[PDB]
């Protein structure tokens, strides 16, 4: 066994430098400054060759020690499997470490992902979505390590690969973009995958535009390193709505994957400014005009039933048309983002409804306050 | 300001930013009851104010406290609004205060026009008492 | 299972003549036999001879929840025929009838399966008496979500929006509002007629219970306000 280690202690030029410090650890039978040194040599770029032979002599290591946890085994075995470069050996030799582990700890949740990690070259369809699904519903208790939530977005992602349900995309890249506290990788990977993640989420039906989210602080800075015609559309898609310029520059920025869901933005934009237009006017003053709307969403008078009631089945206006004149009265409207100007108009508003009560109703009482004593 | 102590209950609500699972508690509204022998006590108990009296002072009465209330909660609610902007970000603002701003930009809300239409039935809704 | 089988025998009596409600929960009956089989042509032929008799009965608060009890299923949304029948219930809107056609008259060429063409298509005076049904029921589906919309409409945007003459307009509108679905206004003269609305005290329901109803979320206002305000705060 000492042999066995003894024969790999020597990687090359300066790597039994600081082994000689590594077999030492294990004289003195300490497995931990052993493992975040053991670790870095394989977290260290190599062949590699060193881990593959060693790997056994570390199985060595969990089976007679029986406690080290499968996080460190996991992040060897993903280290591993790239010089393997064979999938089916590494899930046998994986699911056997998900099996011969055991802690307080659950390993369920990070075997899963590491498999699912694995599962790309399977290539997916077949039992991707059950454990996919497995992931999450064991991770709901107790979600307190925060670290496996963002490989649950890895398997998640590549589930999502398939397009895939778009709308999905924007929800599982939340969790990601809420998963992670500090970012600490370059922007150059996170302005192209902030790219791809605005056009899922844009394009997507179920969600028509969503601009507060569009606004979020973490992903505004990465919205900086990108082209502003994508932030410029996005305010388009905030509020526009046409602005048919920017709905076409997008497509001058963005070639694939809009021809297909274009039609699906104008539609979506039609039965944006719905909201707007009633919520824009101090109002209400809710009914508005046939010319109106026909001439803003520049459609033909036919259409603008199917685009005013379509809004009525999205949800965002309850409101009725009336067809006499061809006038459309909204009711209600579908609160969208609105800023500091605001909340002191907000004040306004307010402090008046203050002193309107405070006075009227210290009116009422100052009349009857002689009576009461 | 108002009826006394809070009620929070455990619940995970996560978060529409997908953040790993946290726990803020939810507010519980919480009233205040009795039953039988634990009525007996306070209501002897309370010597104090005229009970009730129906119909003269007690509607009135509220009418100064719910109001006034409603006036100086919303009004260092608003101030808290603006303070947590001015200090305390972030978020801060995020999340729901471009949501939560915007409810309170859903109504005005005056007339013209079915409002007018209200004023005159609500006139003539008092015709019949008077 | 001839028990089972003898349901066969018994929808051709109640399909006969005059019951296109019988048929609802009993073609969901016949339905039960190829979920035993062990079947193909049969099978498919009775997911979509099933599906397609929504169009067969009167509207009713039963029809709606009877076709989401079959609606999810993974075996039934296969049929294009289905994603058009789905489309036209699901939201509404609108939809020209011609393109209707289109789809239901491409059902007589289509199949593999020809029950459903036979059930419909297949008598003469039966289908002929399903063609004017169609008609009654894609209008009467436009007239529910105009009158809810009604306040008021004119009398030529009805006739170019329903695609038929002012006079099956004042038909239609005749048989819809003696069976008191909707309570109409209609005066062709002037041109303006107007469909609902309430018709209530209505000074104290109406104009007071409402705008109240709405005051109970101004009162409520700033109770769920300082709540989601405190929810955002505390986690982060």
């Amino acid at each position: 066994v000492p042999g066995f280690l003894q024969q790999s202690q020597n990687s090359g030029p300066g790597q039994p430098a600081v082994w000689h410090r590594l077999e030492e650890l294990y004289t003195k039978k300490l497995w931990h400054q052993l493992t975040l040194q053991v670790l870095d040599f394989v977290q260290d770029p190599c062949f590699a060759q060193g881990d593959g032979l060693i790997k056994l002599y570390e199985n060595f290591i969990s089976e007679f020690e029986h406690r080290v946890n499968p996080l460190s085994l996991v992040e060897i075995i993903l280290h591993v499997v790239r010089q393997m470069t064979d999938p089916n050996v590494a899930l046998t030799f994986l699911e056997k470490t998900r099996e011969k582990v055991k802690s307080s700890d659950e390993a369920v949740i990070l075997c899963k992902t590491a498999i699912g990690a694995l599962k790309l070259n399977i290539g997916d369809l077949q039992v991707t979505k059950e454990t996919i699904e497995d992931v999450e519903e064991m991770l709901n208790n107790l979600p307190g390590v925060t670290s496996v939530h963002s490989r649950f977005y890895d398997l998640s992602s590549k589930y999502y690969q398939t397009i895939g349900n778009h709308a999905s995309y924007y929800k599982d890249a939340l969790r990601f973009l809420g998963c992670v506290d500090i970012k600490d990788l370059p922007v150059s990977e996170q302005q192209e995958r902030a790219f791809t993640l605005g056009l899922a989420g844009l394009l997507g039906e179920g969600v028509f535009n969503f601009g507060e989210l569009l606004m979020h602080p973490v992903l505004e800075s990465l919205r900086n390193t990108d082209r502003q015609w994508l932030i410029d559309t996005l305010y388009a898609f905030n509020s526009g709505n046409v602005e048919r310029f920017q709905t076409l520059k997008t497509a001058w920025g963005q070639q694939p994957d809009l021809a297909a869901n274009e039609a699906q933005l104008l539609r979506k934009i039609q039965l944006l400014c719905l909201m707007e237009m009633t919520f824009t006017r101090p109002a209400n003053h809710r009914q508005l005009t046939f010319e109106e709307i026909a001439k803003s969403a520049k459609i033909t008078v036919n259409e603008v039933e199917l685009l005013v009631m379509k809004a009525l089945s999205v949800g965002l206006v309850k409101g009725s048309i009336d067809e006499v004149d061809k006038r459309v009265h909204m009711t209600w409207v579908q609160p969208r983002v609105l800023d500091l100007q605001q909340i002191k108009g907000m004040k306004d508003r307010l402090e008046f409804w203050c002193t309107d009560v405070k006075s009227m109703e210290m009116l009422v009482e100052h009349q009857a306050h002689d009576i009461l004593t | 300001l108002g009826l006394p102590t809070e009620a929070y209950i455990s619940v995970e609500e996560v978060h529409d930013d997908g953040t790993p699972t946290s726990k803020t508690f939810e507010h519980v509204t919480s009233e205040i009851g009795a039953e039988e022998a634990e009525e007996v006590g306070v209501e002897h108990l309370l010597r104090d104010i005229k009970d009730t009296t129906v119909g003269t002072l007690s509607q009135r009465i509220t009418n100064q406290v719910h109001g006034l209330k409603g006036l100086n909660s919303k009004l260092l609610d608003i101030r808290s609004y603006l303070e947590k902007v001015a200090t305390g970000k972030l978020p801060i603002n995020h999340q729901i205060i471009y949501q939560l701003q915007d409810v309170f930009n859903l109504l005005p809300d005056v007339s013209l026009q079915e409002f007018v239409k209200a004023f005159y039935l609500k006139t003539n809704d008092q015709m019949v008492v008077v | 299972k001839l028990k089972l089988k003898y349901y066969n025998l018994m929808i051709q009596l109640d399909q006969h003549e005059g019951s296109y409600l019988s048929i609802c929960k009993h073609y969901r009956a016949i339905y039960d036999t190829p979920c035993i089989q062990a079947e193909s042509e049969k099978w498919q032929q009775a997911l979509k001879s099933v599906v397609l008799y929504v169009i067969l009965a009167p509207f009713d608060n039963e029809q709606s929840d009877l076709v989401h009890r079959i609606s999810g299923d993974k075996k039934l949304e296969e049929i294009p025929k289905y994603k058009d029948l789905l489309k036209l219930f699901t939201t509404m809107e609108l939809m020209r009838w011609s393109t209707l056609v289109e789809d239901y008259g491409m059902e007589l060429r289509k199949g593999s399966l020809e029950s459903p063409a036979t059930d419909v298509f297949g008598s003469t005076e039966e289908g002929e008496k399903r063609w004017k049904d169609l008609k009654n029921r894609v209008v009467e589906h436009n007239i529910r979500i105009m009158a809810k919309y009604y306040t008021r409409i004119t009398m030529k945007r009805m006739a170019q929006l329903l695609d038929l003459s002012v006079d099956e307009s004042e038909a239609f509108l005749s048989n819809l509002v003696v069976n008191k679905t909707i309570f109409a206004k209609v005066d062709r003269l002037a041109g303006i007629i107007n469909f609902q609305r309430p018709k209530d005290p209505n000074n104290l329901l109406n104009d007071w219970s409402q705008k109240l109803n709405s005051l109970m979320s101004l009162v409520n206002k700033t109770t769920h306000l300082i709540a989601k305000e405190e929810m955002i705060h505390n986690l982060q």
